[PDB]
This record gives C-alpha cells, sequence and structure tokens, in this order.
C-alpha cells in the first residue's frame, strides 16, 4: 500500500528553478529507485529520471542539463529540481517507483541450443545440437549467434505512482477566490429536490479542491472543471442536490487553495422571499 | 514519442485493441509496459515486459508484441475502462523511457440521455462588487456535446460568455458549464436572461428573472 506524495510550489515564475520533494510510506527508501513522470495538459506522459538505491541519478537525455534528482534514506526523501522553466514546464508532476535493469540475457531460437565459448565470448546458442558440443561452432553447417554486447535487453517499468501536484508556469501571481453562494430565485426551481452550488471564482493557480459540510455530503455532488476567463483568472462550480424540504438541513462549502495557504467555508442558504 | 492512436472505440462486453508502434531500439528491444490514466485518479500500472501483467489486474487486460508494434487488448469493456492508456519503453538504456503519445479510449453502448439544466443568478455578494456572473450548470447527458445559447429578454447575446467543455462524473454521463460575466447594472437593466442548451438536436431553456432575484 505504498504512498508516494509531492509537495512543492503549485506556481513558479519563468525561469525561476521548480523544486518538488517526494516523501514515501509504506516502504524505505532505500529499497527502491524513485523517479519522476509528468504530463504537461492533455499532453503525453514524459520521462524526467531517477536516482536508485545506490545514489546514482539517471535522467531523461533530452532534459538531463536542466534536472537534478536527489536523495535522503533516513529522512525518505527523494528531489526534483528543473532550472530556467518555462511555459512548456507547466504539467502534474508524478513521484514514482522504478523498475530498472540491463540484461544481457537469452532467447535462443527453437532450432538452436545453449552454447559457451570456442567460437564466442561467453555463452551464446549453436546450430541444430552443436553436434552434442559444448562450445559454440560457426564452421559450416553449424552457425553461431554470440551474445557479444549489443544485444542488451534494457528493461523498465513503473509499478507505484503518487497521485501528482500540478505545477504552473506564469509570471502571474497567486489569487485567492472569491467564493459566492448559488441558489436559485424564489419559484424558479423544479423541486421537491434543492439545487444549489458555490461559486469559485477568479483564482491563480489551479488546483481548488471543493467539499460540502466537511465531507459529511458525499452524495448528489459535482465539483465542475474550472474556466479560464479573458482576465487570465480561473473559475469553476460545485453543486449540490438534496432531497429538500429543510431543516434541520445547513449546507457549507468548503473550498480550499493550496497555492494560497487559503481555506473559504461559505454558508449557502436557500433564499428565503 | 512512441506511436499510438489519438483515439479509439469499442462498445460494452467487447474487446478493443491498442496498438503501439516503434522500432528496434525501443519496442524491439522487447520491454514494453502499459499504463492507465482514469481522471481524478493515480495512474496504474497493468503490463510490464511485454505480457505480464502487475499485482491485480485482470485477466481481459493482455499485452503481446510483435516487432517493433506491442498491443495492449482489452475484452470484456466495461464503463469504467474509459480512460487513456500508454505504452512504454527504454531505449538505449534503462534509464531512458520513452511514452506513447496516448489513447483516449471510449465504450459505447451507452444509453442517449437529455441534459438537466440549472441556471442560478448571481448572489447578493457579488451583486454587491458590482459584479453579476450568471452561471448555467449541465448535466447527466449522453453524448457528451452541448451547444449553449445566452439570451436576455429572449435576444441572444455572443458578448461575455465563456462554457466549459463537457467532462464525465461519477454516475458515468457527463456534465458542463457556461457562465454569463455581468456587471451589476447590466443585470438589473433586463426583464429576463435565458440559457438554452441544445443536445441531439433537441434543446431545455432555463430562464431567471432579476425582477424576481
Amino acid at each position: 500500500q505504498v504512498q508516494l506524495r509531492e509537495s512543492g510550489p503549485s506556481l513558479v515564475k519563468p525561469s525561476q528553478t521548480l523544486s518538488l520533494t517526494c516523501t514515501a510510506s509504506g516502504f524505505s527508501l532505500s529499497d527502491k529507485a524513485v523517479g519522476w513522470v509528468r504530463q504537461a495538459p492533455g499532453k503525453a506522459l514524459e520521462w524526467l529520471g531517477s536516482i536508485d538505491t545506490g545514489g546514482t541519478a539517471g535522467y531523461n537525455p533530452g532534459l538531463k542539463t536542466r534536472l537534478s534528482i536527489t536523495k535522503d534514506n533516513s529522512k525518505s526523501q527523494v528531489s526534483l529540481t528543473v532550472s530556467s522553466v518555462a511555459t512548456e514546464d507547466s504539467a502534474t508532476y508524478y513521484c514514482v517507483t522504478v523498475y530498472q535493469k540491463t540484461t544481457q540475457k537469452k532467447n535462443c531460437p527453437d532450432d538452436y541450443t545453449e552454447c559457451y565459448g570456442g567460437a564466442c565470448d561467453g555463452t551464446g546458442c549453436c546450430s541444430g545440437s552443436c553436434g552434442g558440443a559444448s562450445a559454440c561452432r560457426d564452421w559450416w553447417p553449424y552457425r553461431s549467434i554470440c551474445s557479444s554486447d549489443n544485444t542488451y535487453t534494457y528493461e523498465f517499468h513503473v509499478d507505484a505512482w503518487g497521485q501528482g501536484l500540478l505545477v504552473t508556469v506564469s509570471s502571474a501571481s497567486t489569487t485567492a477566490p472569491k467564493v459566492y453562494p448559488l441558489s436559485s430565485c424564489c419559484g424558479d426551481k423544479s423541486s421537491s429536490t434543492v439545487t444549489l452550488g458555490c461559486l469559485v471564482s477568479s483564482y491563480m493557480p489551479e488546483p481548488v479542491t471543493v467539499t460540502w459540510n466537511s465531507g459529511a455530503l458525499k452524495s448528489g455532488v459535482h465539483t465542475f472543471p474550472a474556466v479560464l476567463q479573458s482576465s487570465g483568472l480561473y473559475s469553476l462550480s460545485s453543486m449540490v442536490t438534496v432531497p429538500g424540504s429543510t431543516s434541520g438541513q445547513t449546507f457549507t462549502c468548503n473550498v480550499a487553495h493550496p497555492a494560497s495557504s487559503t481555506k473559504v467555508d461559505k454558508a449557502v442558504e436557500p433564499k428565503s422571499c | 514519442v512512441l506511436n499510438q492512436p489519438s483515439s479509439v472505440s469499442g462498445s460494452l462486453g467487447q474487446r478493443v485493441s491498442i496498438t503501439c508502434s516503434g522500432s528496434s531500439s525501443n519496442v524491439g528491444n522487447g520491454y514494453v509496459s502499459w499504463y492507465q490514466l482514469i481522471p481524478g485518479s493515480a495512474p496504474r500500472t497493468l503490463i510490464y515486459g511485454d505480457t505480464s501483467r502487475a499485482s491485480g489486474v485482470p485477466d481481459r487486460f493482455s499485452g503481446s508484441r510483435s516487432g517493433n508494434t506491442a498491443t495492449l487488448t482489452i475484452s470484456s469493456l466495461q464503463a469504467e475502462d474509459e480512460a487513456d492508456y500508454f505504452c512504454a519503453s527504454a531505449e538505449d538504456s534503462s534509464s531512458n523511457a520513452v511514452f506513447g503519445s496516448g489513447t483516449t479510449l471510449t465504450v459505447l453502448g451507452q444509453p442517449k440521455s437529455p441534459p438537466s439544466v440549472t441556471l442560478f443568478p448571481p448572489s447578493t455578494e457579488e451583486l454587491n462588487g458590482n459584479k453579476a456572473t450568471l452561471v448555467c450548470l449541465i448535466s447527466d447527458f449522453y453524448p457528451g456535446s452541448v451547444t449553449v445559447v445566452w439570451k436576455a429578454d429572449g435576444s441572444t447575446i455572443t458578448r461575455n460568455v465563456e462554457t466549459t467543455r463537457a467532462s464525465k462524473q461519477s454516475n458515468s454521463k457527463y456534465a458542463a458549464s457556461s457562465y454569463l460575466s455581468l456587471t451589476s447594472s447590466d443585470w438589473k437593466s433586463k426583464g429576463s436572461y435565458s440559457c438554452e442548451v441544445t443536445h441531439e438536436g433537441s434543446t431545455v431553456t432555463k430562464t431567471v428573472k432579476p425582477s424576481e432575484c
């Protein structure tokens, strides 16, 4: 049940250094190669790099001059540092555990047999059954395929993923949202059910998270994706639908904007009239 | 980047194959892996080493490879399978991972559904700041494609409208939102505003009257 938690700034200015931290749980960091994968909005996954238990880092060749990954086994932390960031570095950054291995292995064709030495340095395959021998043969009719050194298999895969941290590269400033209650005009609804919500207006950067009544109200809730307004700020709405009638039922939307260290708990009352 | 189709489909209960084309330097090297990305959730490893399944991956997910092309096949499609799928492969080095372009899977056979429409007037708190934002929330429609038209006193509005594109809810249908950004004075100067939502050639309209809120 490995947990990987990314932490760091949600917003960075162009040409600044982005630095993220990955704190792990459910395992010791000294037994796993930990790495980073990012996904720019609506784009493909992109490998950044990793650092193995031995302390040697490995990086995406096209990016490694801007990347730095360091580790701290005692504090169970892996860092990512990206220098001189640009707009194109805006992305969700995923901390990951990784399997890496370079194996010169063997897939001898079904009409070949295991051989060793003679016509090959180290092990190889020999034609047919190699005349019942053990050393490789490369004299007619026998053919040898040697392990040589260019038949290496590079093995890579990600087993555990973090939830990811969204990072925005922008010269715009962090802006806390205004939160407004949403309730229908008195006599402008299709009851019995009552729909109400919150308008999370004009914030920067993403994301904002919305819950209702401190999580005690999951059912009937839908938080819509944010829209980017011409002002360069985001807005979104969250809506909740309930049986209605009331009371007791009070309704509070809990808006959290981590980037600005701000939380808003807005009381939404069903008008009155 | 490894080449995947941008999008593929396949109806419920059926199978579909997602290809991943590369060179002998990545895919042909013979250690392809597959990953599943459901929105609002962490990525999930499905396949590694071409054919081996990650822990807790059912048999209906299966991978294979033929030279420089790997294939992820998904049998018995369910609505939960709708997600982005990515292949991956090392190249010239185990620290040099190369992901595929990504494939958006769609699971068809879903029943058509009209949208529910809720139009919210501006709050008193927003009006006190001389702003007035009307919010039209659109939910539970299929297929996910609506057009939204705003009206004031029955006359069409082109200015100050912003509409989000449709995304899936945890109930498996679609939701979208549309915003009309007015000043407080604009909001009071009209008899009514309307949110007009068209879906599959049929339109649902909701109206609010400033006189009554």
